[PDB]
């Protein structure tokens, strides 16, 4: 068992499991915190950057994909890149051909489909990042969560990464607030700030060690980092 | 057209090509070496299209260079004739044909004899004792009918030539100014560098 | 414009008593100007012989061709090509270049080394077989060259004979054309022995 | 998708054996017995028809195959194996010959090519050999009848008689004590069938054997006239009503 | 998916050896001697058949000695089904050569390429090695008579006397022991006869055991003839040479 | 010996392809969906496990539509399944585009069934980790299929799979006794609301969400539409009616 | 001493296990079927077992109609069976299309047996796990069954069976032709052919059948066609009133 | 060229004549131009020569590969089906002109195929440059349940017409018979009435008369 | 060549003289241009010969296809794989076909495939060198509902004209009816319907 089934993606488990993406899994667990949420008027990115060293830069983890849409990732980096790429293209295609701005549930497909091909065929792998995309499109706000196996799920509020149970348990209890700030971009990111504090053990929120991300009905995707980010530890 | 003259004597084979290169209106050069050595003892001549003829003349020397090291031997004229030849005889039928004729003057080391051959653009092959492209042919065949011995030195092979330039410089429109002389023979190829006035 | 008419060149093959006669000029130039007097358009592959008239670069390319075809064919078969066999390979080398043709009218001649029976044939640029019992032409005096041996030939010639009849053929043939003759040259053949004639003639 | 096996399937062992070609040879081994043997005018190819089935029309199947007008083939070993082996003979003696010089190929040639399809699942990526031992019995003008033998490594071999298959070894003894080089076809018939019946355990009879002879042209057989040099094909297959014939003068 | 089943056949052993080259080595040392000897005046090729029969046709048979060129021949070791893909294609070079300078392809050019072609099995590919040893002989006005070997390595040698297949360890000091540089072919055909008759694994060294040639002048010409010995004619030589 | 369960295509001395029945318990484990098929028409159900307050209510849609008449539900590994629909839309407009007819349900099941059993013939793709329940209407009736892992499938009266099978197949079969004229599809829709809340007593230790599709000629015009307001609710109360 | 019964490759005793097992997957249905031939006409009979009461009877088939004169009765797995079908439509009518008259039962028979013999000779190609008997009446060999195996095996058969219990059908049908003397069914109509099949089909396996146990396929001259329930149960009345 | 096919009673007949020409001049004056796809099946062709030879070969191979492939004779049918095909994808630059005739399993059969790939079925067919000679001749002559006596007569006087008025065809009739129970019979030669007169003279020259320059032994054997 | 397909009351008629010609010259006098892609779906062939024979023989290939898969096509279907090739193909191919066919729910239909691969379902269609001669008659005179015998008397009336008038038609005229009952072959000689 497991040692027998784990040496490639195309095999089944004898208990039907894909150990080759439940280990892609483990890398986002170990992958910096970072959290999603959203109201009926915006939606919001944060995320934990981690350093190699003090002489180090903290790695970004927010991507831009169009004006109206971005995400935050945590796992393998280049994966991110590339599925960021890939996203950043189909919102330009829809653009160009159809002069329509992709909407985020199409988005979420289109990751799923091109992960899942990842899972099915011999020689590749499994992406190793998960990912928490945010957009306001035609039908308001929205936060998606990836995850590598294909699954995509639309959700108010969630959290990846180590101690990500911290910042979703409070998140599912403050459900109720956070979704009525409307209206009220400061007050959005606070409830996100709080959520990412869950999930902390090692260290305090600093300066270049937080980044936030927020999109909605008057904000195209913009991200904030450094002494931008300063009013909210 | 350029002119493009071969001979081939007793002991040597003798090139003669003109030193114009003309563009429309403007004669650009008046020096140019219409020439590649592909060996020690092998020389190749050549006119036609512009660009087509320096490119073609160079890849063969290129690949007989690279025989010549990979073998560490020389190959025969004839050897190499046949080469050059089925190269032109394939790009005929290519999307855009090499536009080259060439002559070869070569002096075989394991017969001791000259050799001259002339091939044209479609891979025409021919042996002969004396040789010419373009219109130049349509002046120095006859004369050379007239004159030539196979017997011949390297001297009155020479005086031979000097016949064959002035009928060309007193018959033919075009101011190809003057010729470039090559002697090819068992020590190797060499230039006459005082043709101008000999 | 045309070319197989830019090189000139004529070949003529007849039969006779036990016998195959092949004559080709000698001429190679190109339109009005002659270049060389000694292009010999004939040639053999064992006791197989190949004339090959048209446009001159194919001619040797042909010739090089059936030569390493040949050669092949000898050290698998363990065995010299036939006559009857190797027309079906120049036609199905010809019509293999269907689109793109060698411009060429080759003409073989022959005795097959296990019947004795002599055999000619000829070929069209795509390899459509001429096969004949008395003779076969190609070149640039053809119309000429079958004037000449539809009234110069009968069947059965002893090869003494045979010989001054392809001759007599070849040559008034190539003197009613300017792009044929500066020279010419005849192959007798026999079942034991090949004997090959250079002909005297206008040089014009 | 995609025949990921671009890689050997027969490699050599330490002691230099390709395990493949031994176990190819060791299925040709149980295979039903087949021989050959070559008189001064005419060869004869012959095999067990050992049917399946009671219910089989074993008619439907047949051991012996044409290949060529002049050149015939029999088995040892995998059926199916063969049959294909026979379409791509077949083919190659057009492609490869007849579509060239315009008249079919020599036996030693046809042989050399099904050697070389077989020679081909031995090195090639994603096969395994051919489980077969063929024998190819045929005539051509210059070199007269022939009879060969090709082995699933691509070896071959030409042979004056031998045999194939079950039981190979007391077959070929036998041909040793019975064959000289002045036997008639007919003498050969009778040797074939003599070697073949120690081999049949249960009916010998026309139905159950099946032999084909490589011989004298057969115009009858050509199937139209007008033409002197087409005389027919010299590749015939014996009716059962043939066979019985010779057996009881046997 | 695939990659279980492969066997990798272009690798490395911890010694730098290559499995497969060794072990095809391994499977030609089972084959049937073959033996070159270069005299001032031609070349000697002598192979011995393994496994016999009486009704094996030798008049037809050809599975040690053949033909690349009408100046060029071989003597096979190993598989002869994978030699007959490789004689072919050396065949083919020799007429491209031929077609390309008008010339008789030089016998250096032609060994290296079929050794080129053994060699790239060895380093790309994954398929096996051609299980196949040639001993070359062959004439050219630049070297004149010249006697190489090739393996299923790709590596390439010349000689003046060299063994393959079976037994090449005691023909190999046979030959050094017998062997002089001032020899003629007639002496050269008894070193090769004699050399086989001692190291075969059979009773005795019959002439239907034999594939035999000769690489000669031709006595009466100028130029090189290939002899490929009938049956009778080795039955003759067998006599001569004192081995009835 | 053993190992046979390591790889696609490989046949089990018994004749099984184990990489496809491990593929089955990957479906086992998964949510459980239903179809019934009533007397002009047919209806698709689901069990979307609720995981937390955090997943928006009435999103995360799962049943899909092919062509415009078509409705699919899948058990087990989700994006397989939505692999699998993709397939059959490409499928679905191929056959429209040349036969300008809209694909035939039959027809349709046959296209699935070809592609997944194509994911049992080779080692270098694994099979499909879903069963899919699947139908509409088309030129002669309703129509509702369940392709298996294997690429079987067959035609259904009512069709289960997923973690509560066995209750959702113990229902149907009560419906098809006490039903034999024929179901309708007003009935049918609130007969599968049903279904899912008794299937989901295996699932009882977590709260989940309803979805429900059907395509049927007199309340659809033979077109797959999902089931939303308050004829989705009507069926919700139906069941929790039923439940107590 | 593994990886050879994994792939199509031969064992040290030159044996194929795979495709050994593939013969093994044929019975995973536990269905038996025949064959038989007429005057003018050739029938196939095969068990119908339709367990689950929510399955469509009318989807539960394992004979298929391959071109308007080729029929198939496939035994084994439905998912192998249908590829086997599929292929074999599209090879007959690619054959009628290139040389102009329709695929011979034999020729179909001898396609199908050479694309299942390269599965047994390349390794990414596993076996299919079925036995294809196909069934017609040729335009020039008259009433024909041809049968397919995952060996790449295949022959004409006088009447042939095919399942777990094979061999009792077959003996049953082995010991008719030696009392009839004759290798067909002496019959003009091919509704008693059909009566003669279901009748020995009975006797062999001891076992009685209705309406919805059997399946029967039926090829007369330029037509192949199967019964529908309605049209077996006439068939079973038939023979009622009689034994 | 003149080819003609005439179905008769139990099988079909093919003639043609046999001049070759290039432009306005005799090549060959007996070439063969009724060709065999199988035994029973005969080609008579007209256009470019290489092309019907070619064609005729191609299918004729295929054709033989396909009757032992399925165990069958081969049918007229298949012949079509693939020259069809053939001359189709390549636009009509193949100019290969064909009537094919034959019997086989399913009876007696008459086509033509033109170079672009189109077929026609009939009782009587002609083709070539003689066509319309002797289409006149068959549709003078041609009834229903011919003989095959009368069916020869009919093709052969067809193929005369086209040997006598049409410049294009001359010399012999060639003729093929294909009858449905029997061996086809191929009548090469079957009518010559273009005998060449006995000439007035002889043209062998005396010995001696061709002046030679350089004469030598050739050699053939190694 | 002149060409027409007539929907009436019990199926559809395809209609067809038999003239094919090569210039001035009748290649063929007695040419079969209905042409069969199914039990009841026929086809009225114009334009190249080799172009025509090409589609139907593939349109034929893809209905048999299509039978043995999912059973008899309806005539839609069969218009729709024509349209496809002639459409797709419309550089390389110069074909005008009309496709006429009978199924048991639809009944007759008629659908008209010009040169460039358009499709138009009519009521009844016109085609050929011949069909320009005849537009005014047969505007004039078409009816729905007709019977077999009306619309045979109407199909020989428009054709005699046409052939009448067009030099590249003439010959018989053949008939193909399509109806429950089956499928019917007609012919009429010049005798006949010149003298109309």
């Amino acid at each position: 068992f497991r040692n027998n089934y784990d040496g490639d993606t195309v095999t089944f488990s004898p208990t039907g499991r894909l150990f080759q993406v439940e280990y892609a899994l483990e890398a986002i667990k170990q992958g910096s915190v970072t959290v999603g949420l959203r109201s009926n008027t915006h939606a919001v990115l944060v995320a934990l950057k981690r350093n190699a060293d003090e002489l180090s830069s903290y790695q970004k983890k927010i991507i831009k994909c169009d004006e109206h849409m971005g995400l935050s990732l945590a796992g393998l980096a280049p994966d991110a890149r590339v599925l960021s790429n890939y996203l950043r293209q189909q919102c330009n295609y829809s653009s160009l051909v159809f002069n329509r701005k992709l909407a985020v549930e199409r988005a979420g497909h289109l990751l799923c489909d091109k992960a899942q091909k990842n899972t099915q065929s011999y020689g590749g792998r499994p992406y190793g990042v998960g990912l928490l995309i945010i957009g306001y499109d035609k039908s308001g706000a929205h936060l998606l969560e990836f995850q590598p196996s294909g699954n995509v799920t639309e959700l108010y509020g969630t959290a990846i990464g180590a101690r990500s149970q911290g910042a979703k348990t409070y998140l599912e209890r403050t459900l109720d607030t956070f979704i009525k700030i409307d209206g009220n971009p400061d007050e959005l990111i606070k409830a996100g700030v709080e959520a990412i504090s869950q999930s902390l053990r090692d260290e305090s929120l600093t300066v270049d060690n937080l980044s936030i991300a927020i999109v909605g009905k008057d904000t195209p995707f913009t991200i904030y980092d450094g002494e931008a980010v300063a009013k909210y530890i | 057209m350029d002119i493009i003259l071969g001979i081939r004597v007793q002991d040597s084979v003798i090139l003669a090509s003109s030193k114009a290169v003309t563009r429309g209106i403007s004669v650009l050069k008046d020096s140019d070496d219409k020439t590649r050595q592909l060996s020690p003892h092998t020389l190749m001549s050549f006119a036609g299209e512009a660009g087509d003829t320096v490119q073609f003349a160079e890849y063969i020397q290129a690949n007989i260079q690279l025989y010549s090291i990979r073998e560490d031997y020389e190959l025969s004229p004839q050897a190499v004739s046949s080469f050059v030849r089925q190269e032109l005889a394939k790009s005929i039928r290519s999307r855009r044909p090499y536009q080259v004729n060439v002559l070869i003057g070569g002096y075989d080391k394991k017969k001791n004899k000259p050799e001259l051959y002339q091939i044209d653009y479609l891979g025409t092959k021919v042996e002969l004792p004396y040789g010419a492209h373009g219109y130049s042919g349509f002046y120095t065949f006859s004369l050379l009918d007239h004159h030539y011995r196979p017997d011949m030195t390297t001297e009155e092979g020479l005086d031979l030539l000097k016949l064959c330039v002035q009928e060309l410089e007193k018959r033919m429109p075009m101011d190809f100014k003057g010729v470039i002389v090559k002697i090819v023979d068992k020590d190797g190829i060499r230039q006459v560098d005082d043709f101008q006035a000999q | 414009s045309d070319p197989s008419s830019i090189n000139g060149g004529i070949v003529v093959a007849m039969t006779g008593k036990d016998c195959v006669a092949i004559a080709c000029d000698l001429r190679l130039g190109s339109q009005s100007l002659g270049v060389s007097n000694k292009f010999e358009k004939i040639f053999h592959y064992g006791h197989v012989f190949l004339g090959i008239t048209g446009l001159a670069t194919d001619v040797t390319t042909l010739n090089e061709m059936f030569r390493y075809k040949t050669n092949l064919y000898k050290l698998k078969e363990e065995r010299a090509i036939e006559p009857e066999t190797f027309t079906q390979l120049v036609s199905s080398s010809l019509y293999e270049r269907r689109f793109g043709p060698y411009f060429v009218g080759p003409v073989v001649a022959g005795i097959n080394s296990k019947s004795g029976k002599p055999f000619i044939a000829g070929f069209d640029l795509i390899g459509c077989i001429d096969e004949a019992k008395d003779f076969i032409v190609s070149g640039t005096a053809s119309d000429q060259l079958f004037g000449m041996c539809e009234s110069l030939y009968e069947p059965n010639l002893e090869p003494e004979d045979l010989f001054e009849t392809i001759s007599q053929a070849l040559l008034n043939a190539a003197d009613r054309d300017a792009l044929s003759g500066w020279g010419a040259v005849v192959y007798i053949i026999k079942k034991d022995e090949v004997v090959k004639r250079y002909l005297k003639m206008r040089q014009d | 998708m995609t025949d990921r096996y671009s890689f050997s399937l027969t490699t050599f062992s330490p002691s230099g054996k390709l395990g493949q070609i031994d176990y190819a040879l060791t299925a040709v081994k149980q295979g039903v017995t087949s021989l050959g043997i070559k008189a001064t005018n005419g060869v004869v190819i012959a095999t067990e028809k050992k049917s399946s089935s009671p219910l089989a029309m074993s008619e439907t199947l047949s051991k012996v195959s044409l290949l060529t007008p002049d050149i015939g083939a029999v088995y040892s070993g995998m059926g199916p194996d063969y049959r294909v082996l026979v379409d791509k003979s077949r083919k190659v003696a057009h492609t490869s010959y007849k579509r060239i010089y315009g008249e079919y190929p020599p036996t030693k040639l046809l042989v050399s090519e099904v050697a070389k399809i077989m020679q081909e699942a031995t090195q090639s990526g994603g096969v395994r050999p051919f489980g077969v031992s063929l024998l190819i019995a045929g005539h051509d003008e210059f070199n007269g009848f022939s009879l060969y033998q090709v082995d699933p490594s691509g070896s071959y071999f030409p042979w004056k008689a031998t045999a194939i298959g079950k039981g190979s070894v007391a077959a070929k003894t036998f041909l040793e004590k019975r064959w000289n080089d002045e036997l008639e076809l007919e003498d050969a018939i009778h040797i074939a069938l003599l070697t073949l019946k120690e081999s049949v355990e249960g009916e010998f009879n026309g139905d159950t054997i099946e032999l084909a002879i490589i011989g004298d042209e057969n115009p009858d057989l050509l199937g139209y006239t007008g033409i002197p040099t087409d005389k027919g094909p010299r590749f015939r297959k014996l009716t059962s009503q043939e066979i019985n014939d010779r057996l009881e003068a046997l | 998916g695939s990659r279980r089943y492969d066997s990798r056949t272009t690798i490395f052993s911890p010694e730098g050896r290559l499995y497969q080259v060794e072990y095809a080595l391994e499977s030609i040392s089972h084959a049937g001697t073959a033996i070159g000897i270069m005299a001032s005046d031609g070349i000697v090729l002598a192979a011995e058949r393994k496994v016999t029969s009486t009704l094996l046709e030798q008049d037809t048979s050809t599975e040690k000695l053949y033909k690349l060129n009408d100046k060029i021949a071989v003597a096979v070791a190993g598989l002869t089904a994978d030699a007959e893909i490789l004689i072919n294609t050396a065949r083919i070079h020799a007429q491209n050569y031929l077609k390309t300078y008008n010339e008789d392809i030089p016998v250096e050019i032609l060994v290296r390429r079929l050794s080129d072609i053994k060699q790239g099995y060895t380093q790309h590919g994954g398929l096996r090695p051609f299980g196949v040893s040639f001993i070359y002989a062959g004439y050219d006005d630049r070297y004149g008579y010249q006697l190489y070997t090739s393996n299923p390595s790709g590596n390439y040698t010349g000689w003046k006397a060299i063994s393959v297949g079976a037994n090449t360890s005691a023909a190999q000091t046979l030959l050094q022991m017998d062997y002089k540089d001032d020899m003629k072919v007639d002496d050269a055909i008894e070193l090769a006869l004699k050399t086989l008759s001692k190291t075969t694994d059979s009773s005795a060294l019959t002439y239907d055991r034999l594939e035999f040639a000769t690489i000669r002048k031709g006595a009466n010409d100028g130029e090189v003839y290939q002899k490929i010995f009938k049956p009778q004619e080795i039955k003759d030589i067998l006599v001569k040479t004192g081995i009835t | 010996g053993t190992g046979y369960d390591l790889s696609n295509s490989v046949f089990s001395p018994d004749g099984r392809n184990f990489q496809v029945e491990y593929a089955v318990k990957a479906v086992e484990n998964g949510t459980t969906s239903i179809g019934i098929k009533c007397n002009d028409g047919v209806v698709f159900a689901v069990e979307k496990l609720i995981t937390s307050k955090l997943l928006v209510p009435q999103k995360n849609v799962k049943i899909q539509v092919v062509d415009r008449h078509i409705g699919c539900v899948y058990s087990g590994l989700i994006p397989d399944g939505r692999h699998l629909v993709n397939r059959g839309r490409e499928e679905a407009a191929s056959f429209k585009k040349l036969y300008k007819t809209p694909i035939p349900i039959p027809a349709f099941a046959d296209r699935l069934g070809q592609y997944v059993q194509a994911h049992t013939l080779y080692n270098s793709v694994r099979p499909f980790g879903v069963s899919t329940i699947f139908g509409g209407v088309d030129k002669n009736g309703a129509h509702l299929y369940m392709l298996e892992p294997s690429g079987s499938y067959w035609g259904y009266k009512g069709a289960a799979t997923g973690k509560g099978r066995q209750s959702a197949k113990a229902e149907l079969e009560k419906l098809v006794d006490h039903h034999p004229e024929g179901l309708s599809a007003r009935e049918a829709v609130k007969q599968a609301a049903k279904i899912i809340y008794l299937a989901h007593e295996d699932n009882k230790e977590k709260d989940f969400e309803l979805e429900i599709s059907w395509c049927s000629l007199s309340e659809t015009n033979g077109l797959h539409k999902f089931v939303k307001g308050d004829l989705l609710q009507e069926a919700i109360d139906f069941a929790q009616k039923e439940i107590n | 001493a593994g990886y050879d019964r994994h792939i199509t490759i031969f064992s040290p005793e030159g044996r194929l296990y795979q495709v050994e097992y593939a013969f093994k997957a044929t019975n995973q249905t536990n269905i038996n079927s025949l064959a038989v031939r007429g005057k003018d006409c050739t029938v196939v009979i095969s068990q119908k077992k339709v367990p689950d009461k929510l399955l469509d009877p009318t989807t539960v088939s394992y004979i298929f109609c391959i071109s308007r004169t080729i029929g198939m009765v496939v035994n084994g797995p439905i998912p192998d069976a249908r590829n086997a079908a599929l292929r074999a439509k599209a090879e007959a009518a690619e054959f009628r299309y290139k040389y102009g008259y329709d695929m011979p039962c034999d020729v179909l028979a001898k396609r199908m047996a050479n694309l299942s013999q390269i599965y047994t000779q390349r390794a990414y190609m596993r076996p299919l796990g079925v036995i294809l008997t196909f069934v017609s009446v040729d335009e020039e060999l008259g009433p024909s069954i041809y049968k397919t195996d995952p060996a790449g095996y295949y022959v004409g058969y006088k009447a042939t069976a095919t399942g777990p219990k094979q061999q009792e059908i077959t003996t049953n049908l082995e010991n008719h032709f030696k009392k009839s003397k004759i290798d067909h069914i002496n019959e003009e109509s091919w509704e008693k052919v059909v009566e003669f099949a279901i009748t020995h089909m009975i006797d062999a396996l001891g076992t009685e059948f209705s309406k919805n146990d059997l399946e029967v396929g039926v090829a007369t001259k330029d037509k192949f066609f199967t019964l529908s329930a309605e049209n077996i149960e006439e068939r079973l009345v038939a023979i009622a009133e009689q034994d | 060229t003149t080819i003609v096919g005439v179905k008769f009673n139990n099988g079909v007949v093919i003639a043609a004549d046999t001049r070759s020409t290039q432009g306005p001049i005799v090549a060959d004056k007996n070439c063969a131009k009724l060709h065999r796809i199988s035994p029973k099946i005969w080609c008579a062709g007209a256009g470019t020569a290489a092309d019907t030879e070619a064609v005729t070969q191609l299918i004729g191979s295929n054709i033989e590969l396909h009757s032992l492939y399925t165990s069958r004779e081969p049918r007229v049918v298949s012949a079509l089906q693939m020259l069809k095909q053939h001359l189709f994808k390549y636009q009509g630059h193949i100019g290969a002109y064909l009537i094919v005739a034959g019997v086989d399993p399913t009876g007696s059969h008459l086509f033509s195929i033109h170079a672009h790939g189109s077929t026609d079925v009939g009782y009587y067919l002609s083709l070539g440059s003689g066509s319309l000679a002797a289409m006149a001749v068959l549709e003078s002559h041609w009834k229903q349940d011919l003989t095959k006596e009368e069916a020869i007569k009919l093709a052969s006087d067809a193929i005369q017409a086209g040997i006598w008025n049409d410049l294009g065809s001359g010399s012999n009739v060639d003729v093929c018979v294909m009858e449905i129970g029997k061996d086809a019979e191929y009548l090469r030669n079957y009518l010559t009435p273009n005998v060449r007169e006995e000439k007035q003279k002889s043209y062998k020259f005396p010995r001696g008369t061709t002046a030679v320059l350089k004469e030598s032994i050739v050699n053939i054997c190694d | 060549t002149s060409i027409m397909a007539v929907t009436f009351k019990d199926g559809v008629i395809l209609g067809a003289d038999s003239r094919t010609t090569t210039g001035a010259y009748i290649a063929n006098r007695v040419t079969d241009k209905l042409t069969r892609v199914h039990d009841k779906i026929w086809c009225c062939r114009s334009g190249s010969a080799a172009d025509t024979q090409a589609i139907a023989d593939i349109v034929q290939y893809h209905l048999e296809l299509y039978t043995s898969q999912y059973g008899t096509p309806s005539t839609e279907t069969a218009a729709s794989v024509f349209k496809e090739l002639c459409y797709e193909n419309k550089d390389n191919l110069t074909a005008g076909i009309i496709v006429a066919g009978y199924d048991d729910k639809n009944k007759g239909e008629v659908y008209t495939i010009p040169l460039g691969g358009s499709v138009h379902k009519l009521p009844y269609a016109i085609a050929g060198s011949g069909s320009t001669f005849i537009y005014g008659y047969c505007d004039k005179n078409f009816r729905e509902n007709m019977s077999k015998e009306e619309t045979v008397d109407f199909i020989k009336h428009s054709l005699s004209q046409a052939i009448k008038w067009d030099g590249s038609s003439g010959g018989v005229i053949r008939m193909v009816v399509l109806t429950a009952a089956g499928v019917e072959r007609l012919i009429f000689y010049p005798d006949e319907y010149e003298q109309l």
